[PDB]
């Protein structure tokens, strides 16, 4: 049952997605500035 | 002569197709050549479908079916007290035949609106938790619902044994004749139950109707109605009866077997559409009559077994919709030693409050409120609520086969609710309860007799109670 | 016309006619019975045989027994003479007070009112119940439905509504007890006698009672709702009166139809129900309506089997109602009574142009905060309360205060709760909930809002706890 | 629905395993905030186990109902021939 | 009465009789076959036709083939001559050791004992196994659910129960292989031969075997439990013994009944089980009881479908169970044998009014200390270390060497009486052996053997 927290689309699957996008939108801004 | 006599066409699936019997009535008892009896279920243009009350092994194609001319009825009367009968009224205790003078149809409709009156007088179970928090009145239908092995039959047996203190006295008003209907139980369990009632001398006012697990499904279907007719006898002749259906889950399973073998459309959990009517027409017959109809009553304590505590299932919710309240028994409590494992937040008695005596009311209103607070909390005040609630929950525990008189319960709950037990530690509550109860029984029969005759606690009796409990708590471990 | 019984299977009886086959829905009288056994023609089977549904027990019926055709459907007495009386499914008196001497009789099977008779006016009906008046208000002349499983408070709520609306009502009232407890009918009868709404001595009675209860065979349970309908329809049409019709329980109509459909020879539908569930329900429900000849405010308790709202019977009833009060067992286990689910109860007059922008905004804000709490429930359950924002904690606290303040003590519930009942005006409800939503009571504990009337009683209870 | 219940069971089983591992890791790193995290993850695992038990009851109930419903459909199709 | 086949649809055969229709449950004999084919009457269809279920394969059956009425239900040889032998559902030997030469035969269909033949108070059946007798005792004439399958010593416990009830009570045993794998049936036969429970050379055999294989039609698998129960009924009613009856498996008995009911065209109930599930289970289980002559105690292996205990088959079986023995692999990998889980095994007669206050209190104390020790393990104080020590010693002292394992392990087997068990655990709980090492209790009988092992 891997990735079954996000696949169930609950309050935890939305919390996970919000984290991945927040962390990687900050990384992409820090990676495009240098780029 | 194919008008009062037929020949079996087919047999199997518990239904015998009979050719002939042209003058047979619907729902009439027929008699097979083997000695078995049946009921005319389907009158059809070319045959009669007969529900066999017994094993299909005994009925062959070509056997003769004679009609008895009577719609299905059972022997009723006082002559059944102390006897163990099967679903048809035949004695299975080997004590000879029943000498009954009266028979009564098993499918009679419950009384109407006018013959009834509100439930007013108490049905004492002798169980502190029931008699104080979930009081039952005469004429009520109170459901005992819970998982397997949670103590339901024990509640019923304690009630039956408790009725001895009233059935031995001279108050004919306050007597209660009991009927125990075993449906789908083990036969050895019913034998041990009948011995428990014989030891406690509770059989002389009890009828036991036995349709056990090896009996054909039509017998387990018929047993509750036979027992209810035996009770309606008392209800209609000015007396009071209590009937336990143990349990209606297995009766619904027997009826589902019969219905699926008749190829009827299954519904929720493969149950037929009329599985609600099956129990509703039965539990409606438990009624309190007004005085123009004799003033008698019939109280029903149906039992229902849930699966993993699910009380929102089909049959549990049906019976909850039929009855006047329920006594929930939880497994999580029963394992923790809280016995009777009565859930007080979920059990209710809709019409029993008006039946509770005044003394029990005086102590039980306070007990119920304190328990509600203890539930709603679990500093320096909430800690006192928790302590009082814990002491009360140990005060509600009780043993088996030892029901208590109402005055003794009043004394114990009094000691609990005024706050004397707040000194002791919880593990000593049962010790104090038993010792104090023995003390009050031995040296204070006058105060208990006054409370019992008065039905309430006068300020005189309240003062005497405070004195006795302070002295005992002073001189106690 | 006279026929003879050829088959008896439960409540279903086949009758074969030599001459004069009776129409469908005609009432037939069985000869040779102690009491009146009425058969209602349901189907024409062919070969001059009809299939009927018995309105009473069929025990003792013999094949070949004679049956007379009445020439018309079941006709009950209608009029002002039925007020204060109790009649059964076939219009016979069951209160031991003699014959109901009306001057007309109406068949219990009638056509629904046409499209050009419908009435569109939607004035509110204040009930004094905070959750009902706030979130799903009832309308005068509308159809109210109270959904709920076993033991959640449909009868308590409908008795509270009888107490809060029917006594204050200016017109007549009809209570149809359909497949419920007989002792509840006895209780209602005697309560109405003491409260004066039924008068046994003169003609000032304001309620007519029709009872076919759960001890009745399925034919009586299937037609007693129609009998009550007929009484209410007479009051609405020939009197032009405003009528109050209480039906408890209307699910038993469908359940009895299912029980007889088993034997009428029909292929079962979903969950074993009759294939005609929706059209039977529609034929019955369309007669319970306000026309432009008179008004019928209708309150119906709908049983929900095994707490499944998706069951065909409640799911079909949902479309026939203007206001639905959905009681929840989960809410009843939290001690909140009435157990109304605030995010499952709806009303059609919950419209700013009908209830005003203040009422509408307060209701919508309450529902918003309750939905937000429900969304947070999982995180609150696993990761505890402390892993939330401060705004989420504020939302949770306000939502819990609002949950408590939606509860209310009823006057019919005093006997087993001890708290005196409360009848909260609509102004006080809107004000209290506006104030809680504003935060004016974020300092009081949530347990102060539990089981109170107006918000002033909430602040008094808070002052008495501290 | 059976698939919704299975999704939720799988999700909460995963949450329970993760919080149990986090409790062990906090128990190692604690040998005042580490103690709080250890007890908090212990409580989260306990609550997740209770939700898992209730959902397992619901799942077994729903799968029994689904089997019964499909059987009734097949039977009613066969009885109409 | 002679009939003729009119229809053959799978394992269901319709037989028409031109005179003397046989009652229901009668066995019929199909004529002209190289192996015995037996049909059991299920219904009377009308027009002198009965519908039957076959006990063997129906291939090669011809419409019109003659069928003989036996005149009774399936009759099997019952007697002491069945001990050590294997018979199938219809009573013929399947071990190739010759005919079973009993003097009488009994029909496998019988009504349960009447109401007045029942024992009115429950007594304990002492097995000589410490963990069973103490924590989850067996009742005479009761039904015991045996949980746990392979790798936990189920067969060793079965054979030890056979041996111990033969020694202590003098009562024989019957093993019914309901839906048995033929490989595991051969394995069981040979483990019983090597442990002395079955003796192929003299009449000292202690168990009778009845095998209904997995490759037999559902009727045979639905009646093999009745065949075994009939042998045990003989041993109880004619010799007044306390008989043991093993039903492995009971879920397969339910499954075969479901398959037979589906073959007969009956509408399935909830989850697909026969509509007669409770009554089939009841008519079987009610014959397992204590009468005035003797008793039949039944150990029954429970399989739970989908681990769902509310499934209709376990839920119906659990209504008859008086006890429960859970064989856990977490106990076996821990080193304890028998691998009985002492905290999950239950009993209905673990009640002071039945087993006595002393027994109840010792058992309760043992269970409470074991639960406390599980709690303390979960966190790994002052006296909690002493609780840990006493609970380790109790865990070890629940073990026991079996006599049926003597040839393989070398250790002598121990049949501990009830009083010695009660007092040994009572003494360990009081602290009378807080000095002895914890491995002085591992694999011993009475507590005296523990102190004797502590000496060395
Ligand atoms: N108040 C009690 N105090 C102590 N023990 C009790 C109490 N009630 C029941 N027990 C014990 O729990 C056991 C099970 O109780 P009981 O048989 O009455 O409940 P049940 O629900 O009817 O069980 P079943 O499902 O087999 O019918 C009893 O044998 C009894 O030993
Ligand atoms: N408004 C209420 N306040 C307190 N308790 C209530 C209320 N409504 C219902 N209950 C509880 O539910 C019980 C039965 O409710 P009931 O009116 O019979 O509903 P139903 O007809 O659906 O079974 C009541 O006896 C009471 O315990
Ligand atoms: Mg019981
Ligand atoms: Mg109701």
């Amino acid at each position: 049952g891997a990735g079954s927290i996000r696949e169930a689309g609950g309050a935890f699957g939305k919390r996970e997605q919000a984290e991945e996008e927040r962390y990687f939108r900050a990384q992409s801004r820090e990676q495009l500035a240098a780029l | 002569d194919l008008e009062e006599t037929g020949r079996v066409l087919s047999i199997g699936d518990g239904i015998a197709r009979v050719h002939g019997l042209r003058n047979v009535q619907a729902e009439e008892m027929v008699e097979f050549s083997s000695g078995l009896k049946g009921m005319s279920l389907n009158l059809e243009p070319d045959n009669v479908g007969v529900v066999v009350f017994g094993n299909d092994k005994l009925i062959k194609e070509g056997d003769i079916v004679k009609r008895t001319g009577a719609i299905v009825d059972v022997p009723v009367g006082e002559e059944l007290l102390g006897r163990v009968v099967d679903a048809l009224g035949n004695a299975i205790d080997g004590k000879g035949p029943i000498g009954s003078k009266t028979r009564r149809r098993v499918g009679l409709k419950a009384p109407g609106i006018i013959p009834r009156i509100s439930v007013r007088e108490p049905m004492q179970t002798g169980i502190k938790a029931v008699d104080s928090l979930v009081p039952i009145g005469r004429g009520q239908r109170e459901l005992i619902i819970g998982d397997r092995q949670t103590g339901k039959t024990s509640i019923a047996i304690d009630t039956i044994i408790n009725q001895k203190r009233f059935n031995d006295g001279s108050d004919e008003k306050k007597k209660l004749y009991c009927i125990y209907v075993a449906i789908g139980q083990k036969r050895s369990t019913v034998a041990q139950l009948v011995k428990r009632l014989t030891d406690a001398d509770a059989m002389k006012y009890t009828i036991v109707v036995s349709a056990t697990a090896s009996d054909a499904a039509p017998l387990q279907y018929l047993a509750p109605y036979s027992g209810c007719s035996m009770g309606e006898y008392f209800r209609d002749n000015g007396k009071h009866a209590l009937i336990i259906y143990d349990d209606l889950s297995k009766q619904a399973v027997a009826y589902r077997q019969m219905s699926l073998l008749l190829r009827r459309p299954p519904g929720r959990e493969a149950y037929p559409g009329d599985v609600f009517y099956l129990h509703s027409r039965l539990l409606e017959r438990a009624a309190k009559m007004n005085d123009a109809f004799g003033g008698g009553s019939l109280t029903a304590l149906p039992v229902i077994e849930t699966q993993a505590g699910d009380v929102s299932a089909y049959i549990p919710t049906n019976v909850i919709s039929i009855t006047d309240g329920q006594i929930f028994l939880e497994t999580e409590l029963f394992y923790k030693g809280i016995r009777p494992a009565i859930n007080v937040g979920l059990s209710v008695s809709r019409v029993g409050s008006a039946a509770q005596t005044r003394a029990m009311k005086q102590v039980a209103g306070t007990m119920k409120l304190e328990l509600a607070q203890y539930r709603e909390v679990a500093d320096a005040a909430t800690q006192q609520l928790l302590s009082r609630g814990v002491r009360l929950t140990e005060l509600l525990k009780q043993g088996q086969y030892s029901p208590m008189a109402i005055e003794e319960q009043v004394a114990v709950i009094y000691a609990g609710v005024r706050g004397y037990l707040d000194k002791l530690e919880p593990s000593k509550i049962t010790k104090f309860e038993n010792a104090f109860l023995s003390h009050v029984v031995s040296q204070h029969q006058a105060l208990l007799g006054t409370i019992r005759a008065d039905g309430k606690i006068s300020e005189q009796s309240d003062a005497k109670l405070k004195e006795i409990v302070t002295n005992f708590l002073a001189g106690f471990e | 016309a006279t026929g003879r019984i050829v088959a008896v299977i439960g409540a279903v009886v086949d009758v074969q006619f030599d001459e004069g086959l009776p129409p469908i829905l005609n009432a037939l009288e069985v000869q040779g019975r102690e009491t009146r056994l009425v058969l209602e023609v349901a189907q024409h089977l062919g070969e001059s045989t009809v299939r009927t549904i018995a309105m009473d027990g069929t025990e003792g019926l013999v094949r070949g027994q004679k049956v007379l055709d009445s020439g018309a459907p079941i006709k009950i007495p209608v009029g002002p003479e039925t007020l204060g009386r109790i009649m059964n499914v076939i219009g016979e008196p069951i209160d031991e007070r003699g014959p109901i001497k009306t001057k007309q009789f109406a068949p219990i099977h009638a056509e629904a009112p046409e499209f050009m008779e419908m009435s569109v006016e939607q004035e509110i009906l204040v009930t004094g119940i905070k959750v009902v008046d706030l979130l799903a208000p009832y309308a005068k002349g509308g159809k109210i439905g109270l959904f709920g499983g076993a033991g959640v408070g449909k009868t308590v709520l409908i008795m509270e509504l009888i107490n809060n609306v029917a006594k204050a009502h200016g017109g007549y009232s009809v209570f149809a007890g359909v497949g419920e407890r007989t002792r509840e009918g006895n209780d209602l009868y005697h309560e109405m006698i003491e409260s004066g709404v039924i008068n046994l001595k003169d003609a000032t009675s304001k309620v007519a009672l029709v009872y076919g209860q759960m001890n009745e065979p399925p034919g009586a349970r299937a037609r007693v709702a129609l009998t009550g309908l007929t009484v209410a329809e007479y009051f609405r049409d020939q009197e032009g009166q405003d009528v109050l019709l209480f039906i408890d329980n209307i699910f038993r109509f469908t359940q009895a139809g299912s029980e007889v459909s088993a034997l009428l020879g029909r292929i079962p539908s979903a969950v074993g129900y009759q294939p005609t569930l929706a059209t039977d329900m529609g034929t019955m429900q369309e007669r319970i309506t306000t026309t432009k000849k008179g008004s019928i405010t209708s309150v119906q308790a709908i049983y929900v089997p095994a707490d499944d709202l998706t069951d065909p019977a409640p799911a079909t009833t949902f479309a026939h109602l203007d206001a639905t009060t959905v009681l929840s067992r989960a809410i009843a286990e939290l001690g909140i009574y009435p157990a109304v689910d605030p995010l499952d109860s709806t009303s059609r007059i919950m419209d700013p142009n009908i209830v005003g922008s203040e009422h509408y905004d307060v209701a919508r804000g309450v529902q918003k905060i309750l939905q937000d709490y429900k969304s947070l429930q999982d995180i609150i359950a696993i990761l505890g309360m402390d892993e939330l924002s401060e705004e989420d904690k504020l939302t949770v606290s306000r939502a819990r205060k609002i949950q408590r303040f939606l509860s209310q003590p009823f006057q019919v519930a005093e006997v087993f709760t001890g708290h005196m009942g409360k009848l909260v005006p609509l102004k006080e409800t809107i004000k209290g909930f506006q104030q809680i939503l504003a935060g004016e009571y974020d300092h009081l504990p949530e347990q102060a809002f539990y089981m109170v009337g107006p918000i002033e009683e909430a602040v008094a209870k808070a002052d008495k706890l501290a | 629905t059976l698939k919704d219940i299975t999704r939720r069971l799988k999700s909460i089983k995963n949450i329970q395993k993760i919080t149990k591992s986090m409790k062990m890791v906090a128990a190692a790193k604690y040998a005042s905030e580490q103690s709080a995290r250890m007890t908090a993850m212990d409580n989260a695992s306990k609550n997740a186990s209770e939700m898992i038990d209730k959902l397992t009851l619901t799942f077994n109930r729903t799968r029994q109902a689904v089997i019964t419903k499909e059987l009734i459909e097949i039977i009613s199709g066969a009885a109409a021939l």
